[PDB]
RNA sequence: AGAGGAGACAAGUCGUAACAUGGUAAGUGUACUGGAAAGUGCACUUGGACGAACC
RNA sequence: AAACUCCAGUUGACACAAAAUAGACUACGAAAGUGGCUUUAACAUAUCUGAACACACAAUAGCUAAGACCCAAACUGGGAUUAGAUACCCCACUAUGCUUAGCCCUAAACCUCAACAGUUAAAUCAACAAAACUGCUCGCCAGAACACUACGAGCCACAGCUUAAAACUCAAA
């Protein structure tokens, strides 16, 4: 058979990539604001949990992880 | 297990050999190994110059140590050797009078392999 | 002769492939033409005697005439040997047998890889 | 383990096997041959522990024994060789296979079952319902969320002597 | 560190150097050594050395058998008995 | 709303990357590089061929 | 041409690199892979299928940290070619290929042909390819392109990987 989708998906491939590259910095820094409004919205949930059960603050000894920071 | 030790000791002269042969089978037993055969192969020369501690042989004198030792002890005894002088290149191998050789029948004839291709027109 | 079972890929065959011909391996009908040894650069022997006899004698015809006999002949031996050897492949004696006639021989006798 | 001067399985049912010489008895003793017939002893002193017929071997109690002696046989070689792939795989599978023979033996005979699992100190466990990736924020939410249920429980039951004191 | 003029030497029979030397290329040929030197001149990635591997085997096949035919057949080179017929 | 992407519209411009051994076989993964198709390294695939007795 | 002439040729000493011939053998492994030698451990399951909701692996490339560095070699530099040559050709060298400890988890990962059991009976059979099938089970597929994309989510991955759309368009692909 020829190669005429592999070479379409080729074509595509390769100029998603360079697009990526072009644009490497506004792409981290939108990523860096997702991942913020992610802890942000994981926090938010888990305020819900405790306010819905009746619990006026956190549990004792309870703070919340950043799990989607780099560290 | 059953192990044959290929040996290739320095060209000495026979007091020297005996001590080396002494050496080696000794340690063999102290390593807990159960020296059943010492065979001369002879001195002969090497088919290839072999450069052992810093010195090129031309010529060696060939033994076998056939023995019974535990599986723990060939390491030590590899690295034994590895230490020693007086030894060319010792060479440990498993016994091969202990696999036993199966019965042949004979040559069975590969006949030409048919039907991997359709039958179809071409 | 090679053994094909469990070479080619099949089903049945649990194996991975050994062989991965481009073509069906199947006999054909004809063989492949008497190919041409491609032609060497002849006389060179000769030739660099002559000139290195030229070079020592300035170019001097009467001093090199046996050099130059000699490379005379070769030439002419080359050539004459050339259309012998046309007429040798004519022939075909050197060969088992000519392509054109062992073509002929499969005609007669062909390879049946099909029912009927 | 056995200890070193115990005689190979095939030599030890050899009459006058103890009249040879003390060489004769190194050399078909466990400390003269390989792992895997230390193996083989390990095997038959299990059988000879537990299975009521010590000759069965097809019977699903022999094939657990079996297992397990392979299973410790390739834990043991992989705490040396701790970047064996291959014997890692071989010793999941081992462990999955036997989890599947316990729950047929359980299934079929629960006392010889019981027998097997003293034996071999096997602590048959029942599988998990549902295999599901734990990861971080599921984690961290059910953690919180037992933290805060037993929160609840406290206050619940803080909240039951100001009212009996009350009454 | 092997001893030097035993292998791959051929003693030249009363100055006959032609035909010493076709018997030491000879020699090479059959033992496959000229093929390696000039495989080994450059890479042959072991993708590509897979391939023609296997494309001389699939050759080596067929041209054994077709030679086997031949060989079969010749006898039937001979002239015609029925000819006009 | 400044912009990016896709498709259509289809021009002009710079090359000719693919289809023949497409003139460096093509492609996959991946890394680097480049005006642009793309180039190169490493491994893999035939969806290439090696001409199919000897010569 | 550039480059090297502390270069080339012989001889001797000489490795954490790579493993002619055997191999016209077709074996081991679940796959990836595995073809120098020795030793040790070792190659699951006395029905079969079965996990994308998990566990463990997964070529090459790549990251991290410490070493080795013969040779090769992205990048880079030089020479050449060319209309240009950011390539093909030549030279030098680096990341890298190797070792150890973690990651990354992707391949035309394809034998593009699922596992198990069975048949060659016929009604064999679109074409090509590696003949046509039956029973059972799991996984997947439902016009092209958008799209190995966006968003969401998960990941030691941060120019990434997995899952993965929709809108606009066409009568094709
Ligand atoms: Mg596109
Ligand atoms: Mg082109
Ligand atoms: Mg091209
Ligand atoms: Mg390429
Ligand atoms: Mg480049
Ligand atoms: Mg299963
Ligand atoms: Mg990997
Ligand atoms: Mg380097
Ligand atoms: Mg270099
Ligand atoms: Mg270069
Ligand atoms: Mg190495
Ligand atoms: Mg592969
Ligand atoms: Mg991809
Ligand atoms: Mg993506
Ligand atoms: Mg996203």
């Amino acid at each position: 058979k020829n190669v005429l989708k592999i070479r379409r998906r080729k074509m595509n491939h390769h100029k998603y990539r360079k697009l990526v590259k072009k644009t490497r910095f506004l792409r981290r820094k939108v990523q860096e604001g997702r991942l913020r409004r992610k802890q942000i919205k994981f926090e938010k949930d888990l305020r819900r949990i405790w306010l819905k059960a009746g619990l006026k603050e956190a549990p004792e000894g309870w703070q919340t992880p950043k799990i989607y920071l780099r560290g | 297990p059953r192990y044959e030790l290929a040996l290739i000791l320095k060209a000495m002269q026979r007091p020297e050999t005996a001590a080396t042969l002494k050496r080696t089978i000794e340690a063999l037993m102290d390593r807990g190994a159960i020296v059943r055969d010492l065979e001369n192969l002879g001195e002969r020369a090497l088919p290839y110059r072999i450069s052992a501690h810093s010195q090129q042989h031309n010529r060696g004198g060939y033994f076998l140590v056939d023995f019974y030792a535990p599986t723990a002890a060939v390491e030590s005894m590899v690295e034994h050797l590895s230490r020693d002088i007086d030894v060319i290149r010792g060479n440990i191998v498993k016994h091969p009078l202990t696999q036993e050789l199966k019965e042949c029948e004979g040559i069975v004839p590969v006949p030409l392999a048919e039907k991997l291709y359709s039958t179809k027109k071409r | 002769t090679p053994s094909l079972r469990g070479r080619l890929a099949r089903f049945g065959n649990p194996r991975k492939p050994v062989l991965k011909p481009n073509k069906p391996l199947i006999l054909a009908n004809r063989v492949g033409e008497r190919r041409r040894e491609k032609g060497e650069a002849t006389c060179i022997t000769e030739m660099s005697v002559m000139m290195a006899c030229w070079k020592q004698n300035e170019f001097r015809d009467d001093a090199c005439r046996k050099e130059i006999q000699g490379f005379l002949d070769c030439a002419a031996r080359a050539q004459e040997a050339r259309k012998m050897r046309s007429i040798q492949e004519t022939l075909g004696e050197s060969g088992s047998l000519l392509p054109n006639k062992l073509n002929k021989l499969l005609q007669r006798f062909p390879n049946k890889p099909y029912l009927s | 383990d056995p200890p070193p001067s115990t005689l190979l399985k095939d030599y030890q049912n050899v009459p006058g096997i103890e009249k040879v010489d003390d060489v004769v008895k190194r050399l078909l003793s466990l400390e003269m041959a390989n792992k895997k017939e230390m193996l083989k002893i390990k095997q038959e002193q299990f059988m000879k522990k537990i299975v009521a017929n010590p000759e069965d071997t097809r019977s699903l109690e022999a094939r657990i024994i079996a297992l397990s002696v392979k299973i410790r046989s390739y834990e043991e070689h992989l705490e040396k060789h701790r970047k064996d792939k291959a014997h890692k795989r071989y010793l999941l599978m081992s462990i999955d296979q036997r989890k599947k023979m316990l729950k047929n033996l359980r299934n079929t005979n629960y006392d010889v079952f019981e027998k097997i699992c003293w034996g071999l100190g096997i602590e048959y466990t029942f599988p998990p319902l549902y295999y599901r990736r734990a990861h971080r924020r599921f984690v961290t939410k059910k953690a919180l969320c037992i933290r805060v249920f037993q929160e609840t429980q406290k206050l619940k039951k803080r909240r039951r002597a100001l009212k009996a004191a009350a009454a | 560190k092997h001893l030097k003029f035993i292998a791959r030497t051929v003693m030249v029979q009363e100055g006959n150097v032609e035909s010493a030397y076709r018997t030491l290329n000879r020699i090479l040929t059959m033992d496959g050594l000229i093929e390696d030197i000039k495989h080994r001149r450059y890479y042959e990635k072991p993708c590509r050395r897979r391939q023609r591997e296997s494309y001389e085997r699939c050759r080596r096949i067929y041209n054994m058998e077709m030679a086997r035919k031949i060989n079969f057949l010749m006898r039937k080179n001979r002239a015609d008995p029925w000819q006009g017929c």
